Protein backbone atom coordinates (compact mmCIF):
# COMPACT_ATOMS: atom_id res chain seq x y z
CA UNK A 1 0.00 0.00 0.00
CA UNK A 2 2.79 2.33 -1.17
CA UNK A 3 3.04 4.62 -4.22
CA UNK A 4 4.71 3.08 -7.24
CA UNK A 5 8.51 3.06 -7.36
CA UNK A 6 10.67 4.35 -10.23
CA UNK A 7 12.29 0.98 -11.06
CA UNK A 8 14.64 2.69 -13.55
CA UNK A 9 15.90 -0.28 -15.59
CA UNK A 10 16.56 -2.92 -12.93
CA UNK A 11 15.14 -6.44 -13.38
CA UNK A 12 15.14 -8.57 -10.21
CA UNK A 13 14.89 -12.18 -11.33
CA UNK A 14 13.57 -14.56 -8.62
CA UNK A 15 16.40 -15.98 -6.48
CA UNK A 16 18.93 -13.60 -8.04
CA UNK A 17 20.67 -10.89 -5.99
CA UNK A 18 20.20 -7.49 -7.63
CA UNK A 19 20.94 -3.80 -7.02
CA UNK A 20 18.67 -0.77 -7.54
CA UNK A 21 20.08 2.76 -7.82
CA UNK A 22 17.24 5.09 -8.79
CA UNK A 23 18.31 8.54 -9.98
CA UNK A 24 15.33 10.47 -8.60
CA UNK A 25 15.73 12.05 -5.17
CA UNK A 26 12.04 11.94 -4.18
CA UNK A 27 12.28 8.20 -3.56
CA UNK A 28 14.91 8.74 -0.89
CA UNK A 29 12.26 10.52 1.15
CA UNK A 30 10.06 7.43 1.00
CA UNK A 31 13.03 5.19 1.82
CA UNK A 32 13.69 7.31 4.90
CA UNK A 33 9.99 7.28 5.85
CA UNK A 34 9.87 3.43 5.91
CA UNK A 35 12.78 2.91 8.32
CA UNK A 36 10.30 3.22 11.22
CA UNK A 37 8.47 0.01 10.26
CA UNK A 38 9.29 -3.10 12.26
CA UNK A 39 9.02 -5.37 9.19
CA UNK A 40 10.03 -3.18 6.24
CA UNK A 41 9.48 -4.25 2.67
CA UNK A 42 9.69 -2.82 -0.82
CA UNK A 43 8.24 -3.87 -4.13
CA UNK A 44 9.87 -4.35 -7.50
CA UNK A 45 7.86 -4.16 -10.71
CA UNK A 46 8.56 -4.40 -14.40
CA UNK A 47 8.18 -1.68 -16.98
CA UNK A 48 6.01 -1.65 -20.08
CA UNK A 49 7.00 -0.84 -23.65
CA UNK A 50 8.61 2.55 -24.40
CA UNK A 51 10.00 3.14 -20.91
CA UNK A 52 9.52 6.64 -19.50
CA UNK A 53 10.24 7.85 -15.96
CA UNK A 54 7.90 10.82 -16.38
CA UNK A 55 4.96 8.49 -16.97
CA UNK A 56 5.66 6.51 -13.79
CA UNK A 57 5.07 9.65 -11.70
CA UNK A 58 2.41 11.13 -14.02
CA UNK A 59 0.21 8.05 -14.56
CA UNK A 60 0.03 4.79 -12.61
CA UNK A 61 -1.08 2.48 -15.46
CA UNK A 62 2.39 2.10 -17.03
CA UNK A 63 3.61 -0.36 -14.40
CA UNK A 64 2.64 -3.98 -14.92
CA UNK A 65 0.20 -5.67 -12.60
CA UNK A 66 2.97 -8.04 -11.55
CA UNK A 67 4.99 -7.10 -8.49
CA UNK A 68 7.74 -8.64 -6.41
CA UNK A 69 7.46 -7.79 -2.73
CA UNK A 70 10.57 -8.40 -0.67
CA UNK A 71 12.45 -7.47 2.49
CA UNK A 72 15.34 -5.01 2.61
CA UNK A 73 18.91 -6.23 3.20
CA UNK A 74 20.98 -3.17 4.15
CA UNK A 75 21.35 0.40 2.90
CA UNK A 76 24.89 1.59 2.09
CA UNK A 77 25.49 4.79 0.08
CA UNK A 78 29.17 4.22 -0.57
CA UNK A 79 29.35 6.40 -3.69
CA UNK A 80 25.76 7.38 -4.47
CA UNK A 81 23.08 8.44 -2.00
CA UNK A 82 20.50 5.83 -3.22
CA UNK A 83 22.04 2.31 -3.36
CA UNK A 84 19.43 -0.23 -2.21
CA UNK A 85 19.82 -4.01 -2.58
CA UNK A 86 16.84 -5.99 -3.91
CA UNK A 87 15.78 -9.62 -4.26
CA UNK A 88 12.81 -11.53 -5.62
CA UNK A 89 10.97 -13.41 -2.85
CA UNK A 90 7.19 -12.76 -2.98
CA UNK A 91 5.67 -12.66 -6.45
CA UNK A 92 2.23 -11.11 -6.95
CA UNK A 93 -0.08 -10.30 -9.88
CA UNK A 94 -2.42 -7.47 -8.84
CA UNK A 95 -5.92 -7.85 -10.24
CA UNK A 96 -6.24 -4.11 -10.95
CA UNK A 97 -3.45 -1.68 -10.05
CA UNK A 98 -5.46 1.36 -11.18
CA UNK A 99 -8.31 0.73 -8.73
CA UNK A 100 -3.08 -1.35 -3.39
CA UNK A 101 -5.23 -4.47 -3.38
CA UNK A 102 -3.06 -7.55 -3.77
CA UNK A 103 -3.28 -11.31 -3.28
CA UNK A 104 -0.68 -14.10 -3.12
CA UNK A 105 -2.16 -16.22 -5.91
CA UNK A 106 1.14 -18.13 -6.29
CA UNK A 107 -0.27 -21.20 -8.04
CA UNK A 108 1.94 -24.31 -8.35
CA UNK A 109 -0.38 -27.16 -9.30
CA UNK A 110 1.28 -30.47 -10.12
CA UNK A 111 0.09 -33.93 -11.12
CA UNK A 112 0.40 -36.64 -8.47
CA UNK A 113 3.02 -38.57 -10.44
CA UNK A 114 6.12 -36.39 -9.94
CA UNK A 115 8.59 -38.83 -11.48
CA UNK A 116 8.71 -37.90 -15.19
CA UNK A 117 8.22 -34.20 -14.38
CA UNK A 118 11.88 -33.85 -13.36
CA UNK A 119 13.12 -35.13 -16.71
CA UNK A 120 12.75 -31.66 -18.19
CA UNK A 121 14.77 -30.21 -15.30
CA UNK A 122 17.64 -32.49 -16.33
CA UNK A 123 17.53 -31.00 -19.82
CA UNK A 124 17.29 -27.46 -18.48
CA UNK A 125 20.36 -27.91 -16.29
CA UNK A 126 22.35 -29.70 -19.00
CA UNK A 127 21.53 -27.05 -21.57
CA UNK A 128 22.35 -24.30 -19.06
CA UNK A 129 25.58 -26.13 -18.25
CA UNK A 130 26.38 -26.16 -21.96
CA UNK A 131 25.56 -22.45 -22.21
CA UNK A 132 28.00 -21.66 -19.41
CA UNK A 133 30.62 -24.01 -20.87
CA UNK A 134 30.46 -22.73 -24.47
CA UNK A 135 29.25 -19.22 -23.46
CA UNK A 136 30.53 -18.70 -19.88
CA UNK A 137 28.52 -15.96 -18.17
CA UNK A 138 28.50 -16.38 -14.35
CA UNK A 139 30.59 -18.10 -11.69
CA UNK A 140 30.56 -21.89 -11.42
CA UNK A 141 30.51 -22.08 -7.60
CA UNK A 142 26.76 -21.39 -7.52
CA UNK A 143 26.09 -24.40 -9.73
CA UNK A 144 28.11 -26.66 -7.42
CA UNK A 145 26.43 -25.33 -4.27
CA UNK A 146 22.85 -25.91 -5.49
CA UNK A 147 22.87 -29.22 -7.40
CA UNK A 148 19.90 -31.28 -8.56
CA UNK A 149 21.27 -34.36 -6.76
CA UNK A 150 21.29 -32.68 -3.32
CA UNK A 151 17.48 -32.78 -2.89
CA UNK A 152 17.73 -29.22 -1.49
CA UNK A 153 15.66 -27.83 -4.40
CA UNK A 154 12.58 -27.23 -2.26
CA UNK A 155 11.17 -24.93 -4.98
CA UNK A 156 11.85 -26.43 -8.42
CA UNK A 157 9.84 -23.60 -9.98
CA UNK A 158 12.26 -21.11 -8.38
CA UNK A 159 15.33 -23.05 -9.56
CA UNK A 160 13.89 -23.17 -13.08
CA UNK A 161 13.34 -19.42 -12.82
CA UNK A 162 16.97 -19.10 -11.74
CA UNK A 163 17.98 -21.01 -14.84
CA UNK A 164 15.71 -19.01 -17.15
CA UNK A 165 17.09 -15.78 -15.65
CA UNK A 166 20.44 -16.40 -17.33
CA UNK A 167 18.90 -15.65 -20.74
CA UNK A 168 19.43 -12.13 -22.08
CA UNK A 169 16.02 -11.89 -23.78
CA UNK A 170 14.19 -8.57 -23.50
CA UNK A 171 11.90 -8.06 -20.50
CA UNK A 172 8.76 -8.65 -22.59
CA UNK A 173 9.76 -12.29 -23.12
CA UNK A 174 10.16 -12.72 -19.35
CA UNK A 175 6.72 -11.21 -18.84
CA UNK A 176 5.34 -13.57 -21.49
CA UNK A 177 6.78 -16.57 -19.67
CA UNK A 178 5.29 -15.24 -16.42
CA UNK A 179 1.83 -14.91 -17.99
CA UNK A 180 1.81 -18.64 -18.72
CA UNK A 181 0.00 -20.59 -16.01
CA UNK A 182 0.82 -24.21 -16.80
CA UNK A 183 4.24 -25.30 -15.57
CA UNK A 184 5.38 -27.24 -18.68
CA UNK A 185 4.36 -24.35 -20.93
CA UNK A 186 6.56 -21.83 -19.15
CA UNK A 187 9.33 -24.42 -18.86
CA UNK A 188 9.05 -25.14 -22.60
CA UNK A 189 9.34 -21.45 -23.39
CA UNK A 190 12.26 -21.11 -20.97
CA UNK A 191 14.05 -23.94 -22.77
CA UNK A 192 13.25 -22.19 -26.04
CA UNK A 193 14.74 -18.98 -24.65
CA UNK A 194 17.85 -20.90 -23.63
CA UNK A 195 18.25 -22.24 -27.16
CA UNK A 196 17.42 -18.77 -28.50
CA UNK A 197 20.45 -17.39 -26.71
CA UNK A 198 22.36 -20.55 -27.67
CA UNK A 199 21.97 -19.86 -31.39
CA UNK A 200 23.49 -16.40 -31.05
CA UNK A 201 26.28 -17.73 -28.85
CA UNK A 202 27.24 -20.52 -31.26
CA UNK A 203 27.11 -18.04 -34.12
CA UNK A 204 29.46 -15.71 -32.23
CA UNK A 205 31.96 -18.48 -31.47
CA UNK A 206 32.02 -19.66 -35.08
CA UNK A 207 32.52 -16.06 -36.19
CA UNK A 208 35.37 -15.50 -33.75
CA UNK A 209 37.26 -18.66 -34.62
CA UNK A 210 36.65 -17.89 -38.30
CA UNK A 211 38.16 -14.40 -38.15
CA UNK A 212 41.05 -15.62 -35.99
CA UNK A 213 41.87 -18.59 -38.21
CA UNK A 214 41.72 -16.25 -41.20
CA UNK A 215 44.32 -14.06 -39.49
CA UNK A 216 46.44 -17.15 -38.98
CA UNK A 217 46.00 -18.28 -42.59
CA UNK A 218 47.27 -14.82 -43.50
CA UNK A 219 50.28 -14.72 -41.24
CA UNK A 220 51.27 -18.38 -41.57
CA UNK A 221 51.54 -18.04 -45.32
CA UNK A 222 53.50 -14.90 -44.62
CA UNK A 223 55.83 -17.03 -42.49
CA UNK A 224 56.26 -19.38 -45.43
CA UNK A 225 56.84 -16.53 -47.88
CA UNK A 226 59.25 -14.95 -45.41
CA UNK A 227 61.14 -18.22 -45.31
CA UNK A 228 61.14 -18.10 -49.10
CA UNK A 229 62.51 -14.57 -49.12
CA UNK A 230 65.31 -15.28 -46.67
CA UNK A 231 66.33 -18.35 -48.66
CA UNK A 232 66.29 -16.21 -51.79
CA UNK B 1 22.20 -64.06 -12.48
CA UNK B 2 19.80 -63.83 -15.48
CA UNK B 3 17.30 -61.79 -13.48
CA UNK B 4 19.88 -59.21 -12.42
CA UNK B 5 21.30 -59.08 -15.94
CA UNK B 6 17.92 -58.46 -17.55
CA UNK B 7 16.78 -55.97 -14.90
CA UNK B 8 20.02 -53.99 -15.34
CA UNK B 9 19.50 -54.03 -19.11
CA UNK B 10 15.87 -52.99 -18.57
CA UNK B 11 16.94 -50.09 -16.39
CA UNK B 12 19.27 -48.95 -19.15
CA UNK B 13 16.48 -49.36 -21.72
CA UNK B 14 13.81 -47.45 -19.79
CA UNK B 15 16.12 -44.64 -18.70
CA UNK B 16 17.31 -44.34 -22.29
CA UNK B 17 13.65 -44.35 -23.41
CA UNK B 18 12.87 -41.44 -21.08
CA UNK B 19 15.92 -39.57 -22.29
CA UNK B 20 15.03 -40.41 -25.90
CA UNK B 21 11.41 -39.26 -25.78
CA UNK B 22 12.45 -36.11 -23.92
CA UNK B 23 15.38 -35.51 -26.29
CA UNK B 24 13.02 -35.94 -29.24
CA UNK B 25 10.58 -33.43 -27.79
CA UNK B 26 13.57 -31.14 -27.34
CA UNK B 27 14.75 -31.72 -30.90
CA UNK B 28 11.23 -30.81 -32.01
CA UNK B 29 11.39 -27.66 -29.89
CA UNK B 30 14.75 -26.99 -31.56
CA UNK B 31 13.09 -27.36 -34.95
CA UNK B 32 10.26 -25.01 -33.98
CA UNK B 33 12.74 -22.40 -32.72
CA UNK B 34 14.97 -22.86 -35.75
CA UNK B 35 11.87 -21.82 -37.73
CA UNK B 36 12.85 -18.33 -36.53
CA UNK B 37 13.90 -16.54 -39.66
CA UNK B 38 17.48 -16.23 -40.82
CA UNK B 39 17.00 -12.46 -40.78
CA UNK B 40 16.95 -12.65 -36.98
CA UNK B 41 20.36 -14.33 -36.86
CA UNK B 42 21.86 -12.00 -39.43
CA UNK B 43 20.24 -9.08 -37.55
CA UNK B 44 22.03 -10.23 -34.42
CA UNK B 45 25.26 -10.01 -36.40
CA UNK B 46 24.05 -6.64 -37.69
CA UNK B 47 23.78 -5.45 -34.08
CA UNK B 48 27.22 -6.91 -33.39
CA UNK B 49 28.64 -4.69 -36.14
CA UNK B 50 27.34 -1.58 -34.32
CA UNK B 51 28.01 -2.77 -30.75
CA UNK B 52 31.71 -3.65 -30.82
CA UNK B 53 32.76 -0.03 -30.11
CA UNK B 54 31.29 2.39 -27.62
CA UNK B 55 31.25 5.75 -29.45
CA UNK B 56 31.07 7.11 -33.01
CA UNK B 57 34.04 9.49 -32.69
CA UNK B 58 37.55 9.23 -34.17
CA UNK B 59 36.61 7.21 -37.19
CA UNK B 60 35.97 7.34 -40.88
CA UNK B 61 32.43 6.11 -40.19
CA UNK B 62 31.59 9.45 -38.55
CA UNK B 63 32.45 11.37 -41.71
CA UNK B 64 30.79 8.67 -43.79
CA UNK B 65 27.60 9.16 -41.80
CA UNK B 66 27.44 12.95 -42.02
CA UNK B 67 28.18 12.89 -45.74
CA UNK B 68 25.80 9.94 -46.22
CA UNK B 69 22.82 11.55 -44.53
CA UNK B 70 23.77 14.48 -46.74
CA UNK B 71 23.72 12.15 -49.78
CA UNK B 72 20.22 11.14 -48.69
CA UNK B 73 19.07 14.78 -48.66
CA UNK B 74 20.65 16.33 -51.74
CA UNK B 75 19.20 14.14 -54.46
CA UNK B 76 22.35 12.79 -56.07
CA UNK B 77 22.07 11.13 -59.53
CA UNK B 78 22.71 7.43 -60.12
CA UNK B 79 26.14 8.17 -61.58
CA UNK B 80 27.69 10.65 -59.16
CA UNK B 81 25.95 8.75 -56.34
CA UNK B 82 27.45 5.41 -57.26
CA UNK B 83 30.78 7.03 -58.03
CA UNK B 84 30.93 8.59 -54.59
CA UNK B 85 29.72 5.29 -53.17
CA UNK B 86 32.62 3.34 -54.67
CA UNK B 87 34.95 6.19 -53.75
CA UNK B 88 33.57 5.91 -50.22
CA UNK B 89 34.37 2.23 -50.40
CA UNK B 90 37.96 3.29 -51.05
CA UNK B 91 37.72 5.80 -48.20
CA UNK B 92 36.83 2.80 -46.11
CA UNK B 93 39.93 1.19 -47.59
CA UNK B 94 41.87 4.35 -46.67
CA UNK B 95 43.54 4.78 -43.28
CA UNK B 96 42.26 7.00 -40.48
CA UNK B 97 45.53 8.99 -40.36
CA UNK B 98 47.05 8.77 -43.86
CA UNK B 99 47.93 12.07 -45.51
CA UNK B 100 46.02 10.99 -48.58
CA UNK B 101 43.12 10.31 -46.22
CA UNK C 1 75.21 3.60 11.34
CA UNK C 2 71.54 4.68 11.04
CA UNK C 3 72.64 7.53 8.75
CA UNK C 4 74.30 5.13 6.31
CA UNK C 5 71.18 2.99 6.59
CA UNK C 6 69.10 6.09 5.81
CA UNK C 7 71.21 7.13 2.83
CA UNK C 8 71.39 3.57 1.45
CA UNK C 9 67.63 3.19 1.89
CA UNK C 10 67.23 6.53 0.15
CA UNK C 11 69.27 5.17 -2.74
CA UNK C 12 67.05 2.07 -2.79
CA UNK C 13 63.87 4.16 -2.97
CA UNK C 14 65.45 6.48 -5.54
CA UNK C 15 66.10 3.52 -7.80
CA UNK C 16 62.69 2.04 -6.97
CA UNK C 17 60.80 5.08 -8.27
CA UNK C 18 62.79 5.30 -11.50
CA UNK C 19 62.42 1.56 -12.07
CA UNK C 20 58.67 1.65 -11.48
CA UNK C 21 58.47 4.60 -13.86
CA UNK C 22 60.24 2.62 -16.56
CA UNK C 23 57.88 -0.35 -16.15
CA UNK C 24 54.77 1.85 -16.11
CA UNK C 25 55.98 3.55 -19.28
CA UNK C 26 56.62 0.20 -20.93
CA UNK C 27 53.23 -1.28 -20.06
CA UNK C 28 51.53 1.88 -21.30
CA UNK C 29 53.28 1.74 -24.69
CA UNK C 30 52.59 -1.99 -24.93
CA UNK C 31 48.94 -1.60 -23.97
CA UNK C 32 48.70 0.97 -26.72
CA UNK C 33 49.89 -1.79 -29.06
CA UNK C 34 47.37 -4.21 -27.57
CA UNK C 35 44.49 -1.77 -27.85
CA UNK C 36 45.67 -1.22 -31.42
CA UNK C 37 45.57 -4.83 -32.48
CA UNK C 38 42.49 -5.61 -30.37
CA UNK C 39 40.58 -2.75 -31.97
CA UNK C 40 41.88 -4.15 -35.22
CA UNK C 41 40.15 -7.38 -34.25
CA UNK C 42 36.94 -5.46 -33.58
CA UNK C 43 37.13 -3.50 -36.84
CA UNK C 44 38.12 -6.69 -38.65
CA UNK C 45 35.03 -8.37 -37.22
CA UNK C 46 33.09 -5.38 -38.50
CA UNK C 47 34.66 -5.80 -41.92
CA UNK C 48 34.03 -9.57 -42.13
CA UNK C 49 30.41 -9.22 -41.01
CA UNK C 50 29.87 -6.33 -43.44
Amino acid sequence: HLPLIAITRNPVFPRFIKIIEVKNKKLVELLRRKVRLAQPYVGVFLKRDDSNESDVVESLDEIYHTGTFAQIHEMQDLGDKLRMIVMGHRRVHISRQLEMVEVENVVHEDFQVTEEVKALTAEIVKTIRDIIALNPLYRESVLQMMQAGQRVVDNPIYLSDMGAALTGAESHELQDVLEETNIPKRLYKALSLLKKEFELSKLQQRLGREVEEKIKQTHRKYLLQEQLKIIK
Amino acid sequence: IPKRLYKALSLLKKEFELSKLQQRLGREVEEKIKQTHRKYLLQEQLKIIKKELGLEKDDKDAIEEKFRERLKELVVPKHVMDVVDEELSKLGLLDNHSSEF
